[PDB]
This record gives structure tokens, sequence and C-alpha cells, in this order.
């Protein structure tokens, strides 16, 4: 008499494990005749209040009605599955990040970098119509994706589940400054948003990963509590550099909403 | 284990403890900070929080501990807040209670940071 049964882990066709980290294993498979990826969550002192709260957080993220939103397919409830798991289609590019700095075969150009930050943009101003708000989904370039025809996707599977642990930040570079030191409930989170966007900005301008010769700690203490940000890059056009300063404002409330960028980058396509 | 490189081997004593010494600061100084005195320097709970970050590649939020703990109790839960980040990373429940790390119990210090040590010798 639930709700949802989820997806039935048996069902899964696990082909080739893609990484294994902190978090959990990365597989390529396949399900329902859909080519997927399968992320086996890893969670210690996992419970029967954390395998509810997974099973009530889950459905908030099968998004299917923006093209710049990666829904997660559907996902497997521990029990009777083994371990909670993610479901989502498989994305031939990879990441926003693999794409820009781990890409062997090609530079995408800047007429893409354009679109890639318009779609980013279009997905986010969706997700900020959603009433409540998706609970902990931190914008980067690591969380992106990029499908078979080059869009770029918010991927939903990428969400902090309320069980994930919030004291341990992998990805800080692409924080707000008040978000590295303030709880969730104390920020306003399409500004916290809007401060990510515009590092990815600074990512597609520069073609670096921001703050790469610093650890992760590092990077947090020094932007929380020193100041440090992105260097602004020299040759760049003003309205690229207009855009990035507003949208990376210090004032959280200062920042615009995605909805008012997306007409800015609508009229900076060439394509 | 941590009876023997403690108790009957004064001299072996202060080798492991300029080996911690030397091991912390590979790390914290990044975050321009220097640990002289193992006796006291942990005792906040602050400095181990900063370290398993150091080691195990995150940034922990600022709202998640107290950097400038104004309490025992504070110092306590910080403390207890890095043994929970030490058992993510795979160790084991540290052995002594988070009050013993806060009152500068040396031997409790000393397993922590040693255990830490043994795990993440050679990370840069
Ligand atoms: C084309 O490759 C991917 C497609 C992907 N498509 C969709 N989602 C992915 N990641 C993901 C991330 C979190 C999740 F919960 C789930 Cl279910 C999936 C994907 C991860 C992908 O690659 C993951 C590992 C990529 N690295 C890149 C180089 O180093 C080793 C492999």
């Amino acid at each position: 008499m639930n709700k949802h049964s989820g997806i039935d882990f048996k069902q899964l066709n696990f082909l080739t494990k893609l990484n294994e980290n902190h978090s959990g294993e990365l597989w390529k498979g396949r399900w329902q005749g859909n080519d997927i990826v399968v992320k086996v969550l890893k969670v210690r002192d996992w419970s029967t209040r954390k395998s509810r709260d997974f099973n009530e957080e889950c459905p908030r993220l099968r998004i299917f009605s923006h093209p710049n939103v990666l829904p997660v397919l559907g996902a497997c409830q521990s029990p009777p599955a083994p371990h909670p798991t993610l479901i989502t289609h498989w994305m031939p590019y990879g990441s926003l990040y693999n794409v820009l700095h781990e890409g062997t075969n090609f530079v995408v150009d800047q007429s893409q970098a354009v679109k890639f930050a318009l779609d980013m943009a279009r997905g986010m101003a969706f997700l900020h119509t959603l009433e409540p708000l998706i609970p902990r989904h931190a914008l980067n370039s690591r969380s992106v994706m990029i499908d078979e025809d080059m869009t770029a996707r918010i991927s939903m599977a990428d969400v902090k589940f309320s069980f994930q642990s919030p004291g341990r930040m992998y990805a800080p570079a692409w924080v707000a400054p008040e978000a590295l030191q303030k709880k969730p409930e104390d920020t306003n989170r399409q500004s916290a948003d809007m401060w990510s966007f515009a590092v990815l900005l600074w990512e597609l301008v520069t073609r670096e990963v921001p703050f790469a010769d610093l650890s992760n700690m590092e990077i947090g203490m020094k932007v929380a509590l020193e100041g440090l940000r992105p260097t602004i890059p020299p040759g760049i056009s003003p309205h690229v550099s207009k855009l990035m300063k507003i949208c990376m404002n210090e004032d959280p409330a200062k920042r615009p909403k995605f909805d008012m960028i997306v007409p800015i980058l609508e009229k900076m396509q060439d394509k | 284990a941590f009876d023997t490189l403690f108790d009957h081997a004064p001299d072996k004593l202060n080798v492991v403890k300029k080996t911690l010494i030397t091991f912390v600061n590979k790390h914290l100084n990044k975050l321009n900070l220097e640990v002289t005195e193992l006796e006291t320097q942990f005792a906040d709970g602050v400095y181990l929080v900063l370290l398993m970050g150091l080691l195990e590649g995150y940034f922990v939020p600022l709202h998640s501990f107290f950097l400038t703990p104004d309490s025992f109790e504070q110092k306590v839960l910080n403390v207890s807040f890095a043994f929970e980040l030490m058992q993510d990373g795979g160790l084991e429940k540290p052995k002594p209670r988070p009050e013993d790390i806060v009152n500068c119990d040396l031997k409790s210090t000393l397993r922590v940071l040693y255990n830490l040590f043994t795990k993440y010798r050679n990370v840069e």
C-alpha cells in the first residue's frame, strides 16, 4: 500500500563499474531498455528512519518536465534492495567538468560554452519555481551533465540526502561565502546558487578548475575567512565581465535571479 | 600496542611525539596554523576537525562545529564531531571519550593522533 515501490533492484543489469569513492559506487548498466548509470550509496549507520527519508526524498527528483533537468529515473528502496540506490540515464559526454577539463578529443568552443550557460540558467530557473525547493542540491560542474546532443542538464541524482553528512563539503570552490559559514536555513538558496553559477561562468571563461592548486579545506577556509575570490580574467568582453560580477555580488540580496539572467544569456547566443 | 610506546620507553615516547608533531604540521601549516605542543593544542577539538578535512579532502562548513569554542561542552562537541569524521573515513570508533581529549589526557590525545598517523602517513 506504499505510493511507490521504486525500481526493482533485481531488474538492473550491472555492466561496468565507473567509479568508487566516499559516497558510493557508480556503474554503467541497463534497465527496461534504457542505458543507465546506477549509484549504490555508501551510508554509515543505515536505519529504518534514513530508509524512510530516502524513500520520501527520491520521488521529488523524478523531474521529467524540463530539458535542462536530468531526472532520477527511480530509486531502489533498501530494504528490500541491498543498499539505497539511484538510477539515471547515461549521459554520453559525462559531466560538464569532464567535458571542460578532461576532454581529450575536442575543446568546446565559446558558442557552445554560452549555450551551456543558458541551459544551466534555464534549468536552475525552473528548479526555483518548485515548491518547496528540492533540499540540498549543490550546483557545480560535476553536478551538471552533458547529453547526447550537447544539452547541459542539472543532475538531480547529485542531490545530497538528509542522511548524507552535512559536515563534509567536497566542492567548496563553487559555494557562496555565506553558505560556507551558515546553515542552509539561514541562507537564501537561490542567491547561493547564483554564486555557484558565477563560478561556472568563470570556469567556462578560463577553462580552469577554480582554485585547482588548493585543497578543499584550504578553499573553504580562505573563501569564508580570508576573502579569497576567483580572479576575473583579463581580455574578456565587458558584457561577460559585468554579468560575472553581478552574479558574484558579495551581498546575496543583490545577486540576480536565474530568470533574470536567462534573457541576458539568450541575447548572447550566436549559434 | 600503545601501552609500551607510552610507559616503558620514555625517550621513545618523545620519538613518537616528534613524529606526530611533524605529521600534523605537514597539513595544518596549509591553513597558516602551527602546532608546537601536543599536550594542549588539540584539546578544544578545532585542529582535529581541520586536520580530518585536510587528510580526507573536504572542507567542514563552519556551522557544523565551533571554530572558537567558548565552553567545555562545545569543546567536547567538537571532539565528538571529529571522532564522527574519523569513523566516516573508515577508522574504528576511537577509544577515548571526547572529554579525555578536552582534559588534555596525553595518552588519549597521542592514541587518537597516532591512529591518524598510521592511516594517513602518505597523504600529501
Ligand atoms: C559518461 O560517463 C558518465 C555518464 C553519467 N551519466 C549520468 N549520470 C552520471 N553520474 C551519476 C552521479 C550520481 C548519481 F547518483 C547517478 Cl545515478 C549518476 C554519469 C557519470 C559518468 O561518468 C562517471 C565517471 C567518469 N569518470 C571520468 C574519468 O574518470 C573515471 C570515470
